[PDB]
RNA sequence: GGCGGCCGUAACUAUAACGGUCCUAAGGUAGCGAAAUUCCUUGUCGGGUAAGUUCCGACCCGCACGAAUGGUGUAACGAUUU
RNA sequence: AAGCAAUUAGGUAGCAUAAAAAUGGUCCAAACGACUGUUUACCAAAAACACAGGUCUCUGCAAAUCUGUAAAGAGAAGUAUA
RNA sequence: GCGUAAAGGGUGAGUAGGCGGAUAUAUAAGUCUAUGCAUAAAAUACCACAGCUCAACUGUGGACCUAUGUUGGAAACUAUAUGUCUAGAGUCUGAUAGAGGAAGUUAGAAUUUCUGGUGUAAGGGUGGAAUCUGUUGAUAUCAGAAAGAAUACCGGAGGCGAAGGCGAACUUCUGGGUCAAGACUGACGCUGAGUCACGAAAGCGUAGGGAGCAAACAGGAUUAGAUACCCUGGUAGUCUACGCUGUAAACGAUGCACACUUGGUGUUAACUAAAAGUUAGUACCGAAGCUAACGUGUUAAGUGUGCCGCCUGGGGAGUAUG
RNA sequence: AGCUAGUUGGUAGGGUAAAUGCCUACCAAGGCAAUGAUAAGUAACCGGCCUGAGAGGGUGAACGGUCACACUGGAACUGA
């Protein structure tokens, strides 16, 4: 496969994890 | 074991042997298998079939028929009814397989009969298979 | 382990004769003996998981045999469960 | 026990993600923030009131919050305070 | 009158039928402390102290520690899960 | 339709459900038939024939389906009830391979630290350096002691297990597979929504342990900058016991089961004294066939079916909310 | 994703042209539900209409049959 689609998924996952890390410890 | 076809097992074995071009094929034995092979024999699709023995279990050895150019007599042989999809038909709605060039085989009140015989005796039933 | 002696002993008890290993009652009794000593073994070795899988496969086999027997021969089935202690 | 300054920088305006520089043992992270801490101050906006220097929800320009002198929350509890 | 009782039905009387006395006001939100307790006898009962829980560190037994110039005693008739 | 385009669940055991060997009899739910007999109002819809100057429109007859009820038959198949058989699947007997699992013991090499000798100015490290270590005796070398973790060689076109996974040695406990005339049961089976069990590594709770390695972090370099690649250190973690989390490119990107369909070259186990062959696996190449192509090709992605899971343009989005 | 407490069933009685928790008084706790109860949203239904080779899909104008309503919400009288 070209791998561009896998890269797209990767950056999406990173942004989502970063969102969750940011909003952890918040309450 | 889930054989699921005493019918489709023989149909598949016969189909495979026929296309690779064997001389005979060796099937399990049952009343319906005998009836179907009998119908084949009248219709001129197979040469003959014999009853046999191996380890105390009865077999049916069928003699495949080909033309002189090793083109099989059977072209396509395929099931219609099926345990997950049972197909019944009235004697009027019976399909004529390939404009009659092939034959339809059904199981009816009066036994396993070809489609033409079913039409001529005005009886219908389960559509076993189509051969052309 | 179930040693050859108790194996044959249970065969003799539960079958119609000395050669009747394959009858359903003998089958269920042997599997019950296996289940009992396996639950004993697995009570001790709690982190043993292959053995637990084997035990569960045996239990499934026993349930299958029990349904077949109860459907076919019912009164023999009730006699058998009462004798073996298998609750219903 | 301690946990910094100054200056410049974007398709208006604004700010400065960024860059340079001096100094120190290191220059405050998470979270919280006109707070039992905010002088200027009755800061600004929203809610409540016909009208609210108090109160609640935010903004962050934190004079002078800050992580076991614990930080931020929390069901239940309080002859406590509002 | 029914019903074992609690209550149910009908009738009667009053403005009022737990008729006197005794016998919780409730709800929403915020701050602090978890909580039951303790404290300035005689102006401060609290947000202070204590608390279960947590971490660091000391102590091999004529133990560390404490009181005394000492002996000696506590620790302890215990033994690092102390 | 689901190897690579969107689509096979991480894996298994099983409930309901679906489906299922051979054969005998009975029932007639399914199916079929007499397109019996009725009921499916009328109109509309179909075919002819008529009346409005024709048509639309309107009217009179004739039917085609298929829907229910009922009458009398047929019985192969599905279904229902009672039997029979053994070729499927199991039990028993014998043989046999294996890092299968759990618990309890033991071993050596190597490394680090500590102690005691010999001995002197470097060691260490890189593309090149420096940080760091060392005149408080380093590195190197000899002897002794202690602790932790991991098991070179065997060791691979292996083996076992459902998968994850499992390799120093021994015992105990224990799971599975394979072969056969070698007897027994007589379809006892396949798949399986919920559910349950297991599930690399990372992570979490409690209590230990901590040699080496090593997120975060510190210092030294490269660079305009280096919150990195490189170097010197270094806390969690890596390890053990118990209790949670249940995620992977958990892959063969290929669910499971059965009946079939030319061969070549190796290899594992068994039967055979061994060759030689068979059976059950495990790899490479490859005919036909299949495939959009790559490729696949008896371990199908070939010819058939049973059941389950899953897909319906991309982004938003595996997000928001519950 | 749980719902129903006249709710489920029983014994009597009230009432109706007439059966029934239709209603009432007592006696039990039962009844329904991942083979979808309950709840929310939407909608009159059918003969039919449109489309299509067919199977199906969409749809319920006119006409004909049934049902419900006549300002919103109740109630009884007359009467076959």
């Amino acid at each position: 496969p070209c791998g561009r689609k896998r890269k797209l998924k990767k950056i999406s996952t990173h942004k989502r994890k970063k969102k969750r890390r940011k909003n952890r410890h918040k309450k | 074991m889930a054989i699921t076809y005493s019918i489709g097992d023989m149909l598949t074995k016969l189909r495979n042997a026929s296309r690779v071009g064997h001389g005979s094929v060796d099937l399990k034995m049952s009343n319906m298998n005998k009836s179907i092979l009998n119908i084949l024999k009248e219709e001129g699709y197979i040469k003959d079939f014999n009853f046999l023995e191996k380890k105390g279990i009865a077999f049916i050895r069928v003699l495949l028929k080909y033309d002189n150019k090793r083109n099989p007599v059977i072209n396509k042989i395929d099931a219609i009814s099926t345990p997950g999809r049972k197909i019944y038909s009235s004697y009027r709605n019976m399909p004529r397989i390939k404009n009659g060039y092939g034959i339809l085989i059904i199981s009816s009140s009066q036994g396993v009969i070809t489609g033409k015989e079913a039409k001529d005796k005005k009886i219908g039933g389960e559509l076993i298979c189509s051969v052309w | 382990m179930i040693d050859k002696k108790q194996k044959q002993k249970i065969v003799s008890e539960f079958g119609k004769n000395e050669s009747d290993t394959g009858s359903v009652g003998v089958q269920i009794a042997l599997i019950t003996g296996r289940i009992k000593y396996l639950t004993e073994h697995l009570k001790i070795n709690k982190k043993d998981h292959s053995s637990k899988r084997g035990l569960l496969k045996l239990v499934g086999q026993r349930r299958s045999l029990l349904r077949y027997y109860q459907k076919k021969d019912l009164e023999a089935y009730r006699m058998l469960i009462s004798k073996l202690g298998l609750r219903k």
